[PDB]
RNA sequence: AUGUAUUAAGGAGAGUAUAACUUAAUUUAUGUUUAUGAUAGAGGUUAUCAACAUAUGAACUCUUAGAGAAAUUACUUAAUAAACGAAGUGAAUUGAAAUAUCUUAUUAACUUCAGGAAAAGAAAUCAAACGAGAUUCUAUGAUUAGUGUGAACGAAAAUAGAGCAGCCUAUUAAAAUAAGUAAAAUGGCUUUAAAGCUGUUUGAAUAUUGUGGGGAACCUUCCUCAAAGGCUAAAUAUAAUACAUGAGUUACAGAGAAAAGUACCGUGAGGGAAAGCUUUGAAAUAGUAGUUUU
C-alpha cells in the first residue's frame, strides 16, 4: 500500500462492478435480462453536404492581405440589428 | 519606522507534536519542531514591531532649537533675507517654460 | 518677443544616400574622426 | 434579469482569477529554465576569460617553449576548440529579459517603435572591432541583435556534430551578431555652411508622425534626430514576395457574395445554434422570454410567502396597520412665512435684544 | 493552425447571424413597414 | 481504449496525474484497402531523412548516457 | 513493531472508507473536506 | 510588519499556439491620443512594431438534480468554502509552591442560525441636591472601590480620541403603550448582599393631582427614569486584492512554501520537505611537491 494507491482509480485497475464510462452518451436503455436496446432517436448522425463542385478551400492566398470590416459611428457595427433589417429589406424582402 | 518582525517558537508554522520519543532512541530529546534549536525554528528574542520614540521636554527641545540657531549665528552661517525668497530665474526662460515651447529635457 | 535662448528649429528632411549626386563625396570606411550628433 | 447578470459576472471573475494563478506560475517556470540556459553562455565567457589569464602568464614565462594550444583537444567543460566560440554565443541566440530588450534599443526608440531597419549603415562602438562601419543584413527583434556581414566580424565557431558529416571540419568561421546598443547609425547629412555631404554618426533616433490603420492593423511613421530635428528617410527595403499556391482559393471565389439575410427563417437550422454555444452554460447571457419569466416568478413566490401571515392578523392589528397608511398620507405640517417671521422675532429678541 | 482559424471564423459568423437575426425580428415587430402576420407579402416600401 | 502512463505535471516535478486515454477503432470494411509500403531510407530525402537521422542518433546517445548515469555509473 | 496490515487490501474498501462520497454525505466528512480544502490539499479523499 | 483604498463565495479534474487559456483554448468592433505621445517605411506566423477607454463571440467536467466507488451514470438553460458574528453547551493542563472553594475561564472546543459585516442601540440609564443625555471601538480612571481565608479576580461615574442620527409618517412599512408580566418563596447562574438571567410553586398597580422601576442589605422622603411593543447609517471583526512606507529579511534568512501544502510518510484523520543566480571560495578532509626530522 504505497504511492500507486494514491492515484485516481480507473476501470483498468480494478474489477468487481467498477464501471465508469467515457461520456459517449446514452444510445438506448438496459433490459432486465442484461442486454441493451438501442433508441435511434438518441443515436446521432453527421450531416455532411455534397462537396462536388465546391471551389472554396480552407486557405486564402496571401496576395489578398487580411482586412477587417469598418463601421464608422456604429458601436455595435457587425451586431447591429438595424443594419441586419435594413440590409434585409433591400436584398431580400419576400423571405 | 520600527516595523521589523520575527517569529518566535509560538508563531512558527507546523504542529506542536513531540518529534522523538522522550527516550529509547539514543538521541537528544526533542519537543516541538518550532524550537530555536531546530533548523527552521523561531528566534527567541527577535525584533518585534514596537515604538522606538522617546520623550523630550518641550522646554529642552526649544532650548536645543535656539542653541542650533545660535551656533549658526555666532559662526556667520545664518543669513536672514527679506521676504519673497526665491531663485531669480531669467524672465526669458520663465516665459518659454510657461508657454510650453521648452521640452522637459531642456527645461530641466 | 525674441528670447536670448536658441531652441531646436523646425524639422527638416535629409536626402537619402541614393539621391546624393555630389561628386566630391565618398562614404566613410571607419568611424574614426566622424562627427556625432 | 439583474440576478442572472450577477451570475455571469461572478463566474467570469472566478475563471479570470484561476488563469492568473496558473499564468503567474508558468511565467516563473519558464524564466527559471531560460535563465539556466543563458547561464551556459555566461559560464563559457567566464571560463574563457580565466583561461586567457592563464595563457598570457604561460607565454610570458616559457618563451621559446610556449605550447601550441591550437593543436590541443577540445575543452570538455564546454566542448569548444581553441579560439572558437559557441554557436549560441557567436549568434547571440539567448533569450533576454524584456527589461534588457528595452535597453538595447534605448537609443533608437522602443522595441515596439523601432527606428532602425535592415539596409542601414551602422558603426560599431564597442568591443575589439570599434569604429567598424558596415551595412545591416538582417535584424532579429526577439533578442534585439543585428548582423553585419563584415569580414572582420567573422569568428571561429565549434559546429555541433548532429549537423555535420564525418568528412567536414569541426570548426568554421561565421559572422558574429551584435546587440543594437553596440552600434549607431551612419548617415550623410548636408553641411549647411559648406554645402558638401559628409558621413555623420547619429547618437539617437526617435519616431515621429505615427499613424495606425486599424482595419489593416498596419503602422507607418518617420524617424528623426532629436535636438537637430533632421528627419532621416527609411532605407530601401524589399517587401516579401507573396504568391498564390494551388491549395488556396481563387480570388474570384473569395470575393463572391452569397449571403442574403432572412427574417421568417433563421440563417441556419435552429439545431446549429446548440453546437455554436452551450445551451446550459453559466456564461449564457441571451435567454428566452419564458426562462426570464420563470425566474421572476420564483422571486415573486418568495415575496408572497413572507406576506402570507397577513391572513392571520387580528382585527386590532389590521386597524393599526390601516391608520399608518392614513397617517403617512397626511404628511408633515409646513411652517408658513407668517409663522417663520414670528419665530425670528423670538430668536433676535433672545439673542441681540 | 490555419485550418483551425478558418473553422473559428465560421463559428463566429454563424453565431453573429443568429443573434443579429433574433434581434432584427424583435425590431421588426415594432416596424410599421413590416407585417409579420402575412408572410406572402410582409414588406411594403414606405412612401 | 488505450490508457496513458501516470506522470508528474512537470515531468520530474509536480503532482502525479494521468493524461486522457486514447481510443482506437477497427472497422470491418466491405471493400478491402491496402496501404502503400513505407519508402526506403534512400528515397526519404524529400523529408530530409539524412539530417533527421543524425539528430535522432544524437538524441539516442543522450538518452543512453543519461541511463548509464541513472544507474549510478559513468563511461570509462 | 509495525505489521503488514495492507496485505490483501482491496481498492473497493478504500473508496468506501476514504472516498469522496463517503465524506460529502456525512456531517463529520464535510469537516474533513473543509479542513483539507483550507490547507490547500489537492487530494481531498482516497 | 503596519497603514490606506477597494471588494464580499471558494477549489479541483481534464484539455489547449509552453507569455497568450477552455474543444472558438491568440474572437469581433467603437472612440480618442499617437513622440509636443503615453507614463509619410518594413512587418498577418519572417505574425501579434499600440497604448488608453467603451462594448463584444466563446468559455468543457466535478464539487452542485437523482444514484454512485467526486470528475461517472443519467438528465438539465439543476449551482455559495474558510475566517469573522450571535446564541446554546462548556472543559483540562495551569496557579494557589499539596488540595476540594477559587483560579485557569462566560476561555478552547462543539452545535444551531445569519450577513457582508454581525451584534448592540435612542434610557423603567447614570448621577447626587449640581447635572449628564442611545449604541459601538481605543486609552485613562484602575496592580482603584470592592470581592476572596488565600492565590488572585476586578467595576462604574468621569475624561480623551474614533465616529456621531435620530425616530414611530420608524424612508419600508411595526404599538390601539403591553399581566401569568413586575415581584415573592425555593433550587441555581451572575454577583459585593443590589441590579440582571432562570426551573418549580405563587402572584401587583395605573402617571408629577406622585401610579410603577431604580438610586448596592432594608425602610422612608426626595431625585431620576417610564419594563412587559418596535426601526435605525457610521466608527468595529474577518478574508481577498492593490498600493505606500521600512536603522524589516536577502536563500539553514524571510513563510512551511523564490516551481508547495507539491514531493514524500501515513489505512485514515493527519504530518510535511529539499531546491535561487553567471560572482567569491573559509575550515575540516584527501593525494602530491619543496625544506627538514625519523
Ligand atoms: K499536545
Ligand atoms: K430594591
Ligand atoms: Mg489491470
Ligand atoms: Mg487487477
Ligand atoms: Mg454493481
Ligand atoms: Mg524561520
Ligand atoms: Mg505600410
Ligand atoms: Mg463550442
Ligand atoms: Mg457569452
Ligand atoms: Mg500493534
Ligand atoms: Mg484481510
Ligand atoms: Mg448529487
Ligand atoms: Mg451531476
Ligand atoms: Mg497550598
Ligand atoms: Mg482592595
Ligand atoms: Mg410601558
Ligand atoms: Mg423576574
Ligand atoms: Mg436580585
Ligand atoms: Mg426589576
Ligand atoms: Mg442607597
Ligand atoms: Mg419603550
Ligand atoms: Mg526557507
Ligand atoms: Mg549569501
Ligand atoms: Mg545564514
Ligand atoms: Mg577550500
Amino acid at each position: 500500500g504505497l504511492k500507486y494507491r494514491k492515484l485516481r482509480l480507473t476501470t483498468k485497475d480494478v474489477n468487481k462492478g467498477f464501471y465508469k464510462g467515457n461520456r459517449t452518451g446514452s444510445m438506448g436503455t438496459h433490459t432486465s435480462y442484461g442486454t441493451y436496446k438501442i433508441d435511434y432517436t438518441k443515436v446521432r448522425t453527421y450531416v455532411c453536404p455534397d462537396l462536388t463542385g465546391f471551389k472554396l478551400t480552407p486557405f486564402v492566398s496571401k496576395t489578398i492581405r487580411p482586412v477587417h470590416d469598418q463601421f464608422p459611428g456604429d458601436k455595435l457595427g457587425p451586431k447591429n440589428p438595424a443594419t441586419y433589417l435594413a440590409r434585409w429589406k433591400s436584398e431580400n424582402g419576400l423571405d | 519606522r520600527g516595523m521589523a518582525s520575527t517569529k518566535t517558537r509560538y508563531e512558527v508554522h507546523g504542529s506542536h507534536k513531540k518529534m522523538s520519543p522522550q527516550k529509547g532512541t539514543g538521541n537528544a530529546r526533542r519537543g516541538t519542531r518550532q524550537s530555536p534549536l531546530m533548523k527552521g525554528g523561531g528566534k527567541t528574542f527577535g525584533p518585534k514591531p514596537r515604538d522606538f520614540s522617546t520623550k523630550l521636554n518641550k522646554k529642552v527641545y526649544d532650548l536645543a532649537w535656539r542653541t542650533a540657531l545660535s551656533y549658526r549665528y555666532k559662526r556667520g552661517e545664518l543669513i536672514v533675507t527679506e521676504d519673497g525668497l526665491d531663485l531669480p530665474l531669467p524672465n526669458d526662460f520663465l516665459w518659454l517654460a510657461g508657454g510650453g515651447k521648452l521640452s522637459r529635457e531642456l527645461e530641466d | 518677443r525674441q528670447v536670448n535662448l536658441v531652441l531646436p528649429g523646425q524639422p527638416t528632411r535629409a536626402d537619402a544616400p541614393e539621391k546624393i549626386r555630389d561628386p566630391n563625396y565618398e562614404p566613410a570606411t571607419s568611424g574614426a574622426g566622424l562627427q556625432e550628433i | 434579469m439583474d440576478k442572472l447578470l450577477r451570475r455571469v459576472r461572478m463566474a467570469e471573475g472566478m475563471v479570470a482569477r484561476r488563469a492568473q494563478r496558473k499564468n503567474a506560475l508558468l511565467k516563473r517556470i519558464t524564466e527559471r529554465k531560460q535563465n539556466k540556459k543563458n547561464g551556459e553562455a555566461f559560464t563559457e565567457a567566464i571560463q574563457q576569460r580565466k583561461a586567457a589569464v592563464e595563457a598570457r602568464n604561460e607565454d610570458w614565462m616559457l618563451g621559446p617553449l610556449a605550447p601550441r594550444r591550437e593543436l590541443d583537444e577540445i575543452t570538455l567543460s564546454n566542448g569548444n576548440f581553441f579560439g572558437s566560440l559557441s554557436p549560441t554565443r557567436a549568434l547571440l541566440e539567448s533569450e533576454v529579459s524584456e527589461e534588457e530588450r528595452k535597453a538595447r534599443v534605448a537609443w533608437c526608440g522602443s522595441p515596439k517603435f523601432l527606428c532602425i531597419a535592415p539596409g542601414d549603415r551602422v558603426v560599431v562602438i564597442e568591443g575589439h572591432h570599434k569604429d567598424l562601419i558596415g551595412t545591416i543584413e538582417k535584424l532579429n527583434t526577439r533578442n534585439m541583435t543585428v548582423e553585419i556581414q563584415s569580414e572582420k566580424l567573422k569568428t571561429n565557431t565549434t559546429v555541433p556534430q548532429f549537423m555535420q558529416n564525418d568528412a567536414d571540419k569541426p570548426v568554421t568561421q561565421i559572422y558574429a551578431r551584435l546587440p543594437i546598443s553596440s552600434v549607431r547609425l551612419v548617415h550623410p547629412l548636408k553641411d549647411p555652411q559648406t554645402g558638401e555631404y559628409r558621413d555623420v554618426i547619429i547618437r539617437e533616433l526617435r519616431p515621429r508622425n505615427i499613424v495606425h490603420d486599424r482595419p489593416t492593423r498596419t503602422r507607418s511613421m518617420r524617424r528623426f534626430v532629436p535636438g537637430e530635428n533632421i528627419i532621416i528617410p527609411w532605407p530601401k527595403q524589399e517587401p516579401i514576395k507573396r504568391e498564390d499556391q494551388p491549395a488556396d482559393t481563387l480570388r474570384i471565389d473569395v470575393d463572391e457574395k452569397t449571403f442574403v439575410p432572412t427574417l421568417f427563417r433563421p440563417p441556419a437550422p435552429q439545431q446549429v445554434l446548440d453546437e455554436l454555444r452551450n445551451k446550459y452554460s453559466i456564461f449564457r447571457t441571451r435567454h428566452t422570454p419564458e426562462y426570464i419569466a420563470k425566474k421572476e416568478q420564483e422571486e415573486q413566490e418568495k415575496e408572497a410567502k413572507k406576506s402570507a401571515a397577513k391572513a392571520m392578523l387580528t382585527p386590532v392589528q389590521e386597524y393599526n396597520r390601516k391608520q399608518r397608511e392614513l397617517r403617512r398620507a397626511r404628511g408633515q405640517p409646513a411652517l408658513t412665512e407668517e409663522m417663520l417671521a414670528k419665530i425670528g422675532e423670538v430668536v433676535a429678541r433672545n439673542k441681540l435684544g | 493552425r490555419n485550418v483551425k482559424q478558418t473553422m473559428r471564423g465560421i463559428k463566429h459568423v454563424l453565431t453573429e447571424r443568429f443573434y443579429a437575426w433574433e434581434d432584427a425580428v424583435k425590431l421588426a415587430e415594432q416596424d410599421p413597414e413590416i407585417d409579420l402576420s402575412n408572410p406572402e407579402n410582409p414588406y411594403t416600401p414606405s412612401t | 481504449v488505450n490508457q496513458r502512463m501516470h506522470e508528474q505535471r512537470h515531468g520530474d516535478v509536480g503532482n502525479w496525474r494521468r493524461p486522457k486515454s486514447q481510443k482506437m477503432m477497427i472497422a470491418e470494411l466491405a471493400k478491402p484497402f491496402v496501404w502503400p509500403k513505407p519508402p526506403a531510407e534512400d528515397a526519404r530525402e524529400a523529408f530530409d531523412y539524412a539530417m533527421w537521422k543524425k539528430q535522432k542518433t544524437a538524441q539516442e546517445q543522450d538518452t543512453k548516457f543519461q541511463g548509464i548515469r541513472a544507474q549510478g555509473e559513468v563511461v570509462p | 513493531g509495525p505489521r503488514p496490515t495492507m496485505s490483501g487490501a482491496t481498492r473497493l474498501v478504500q473508496k468506501r472508507r476514504h472516498g469522496f462520497l463517503s465524506r460529502v454525505k456525512t456531517k463529520n466528512g464535510q469537516k474533513t473536506l473543509k479542513r483539507r480544502l483550507a490547507k490547500g490539499r489537492l487530494r481531498l479523499s482516497a
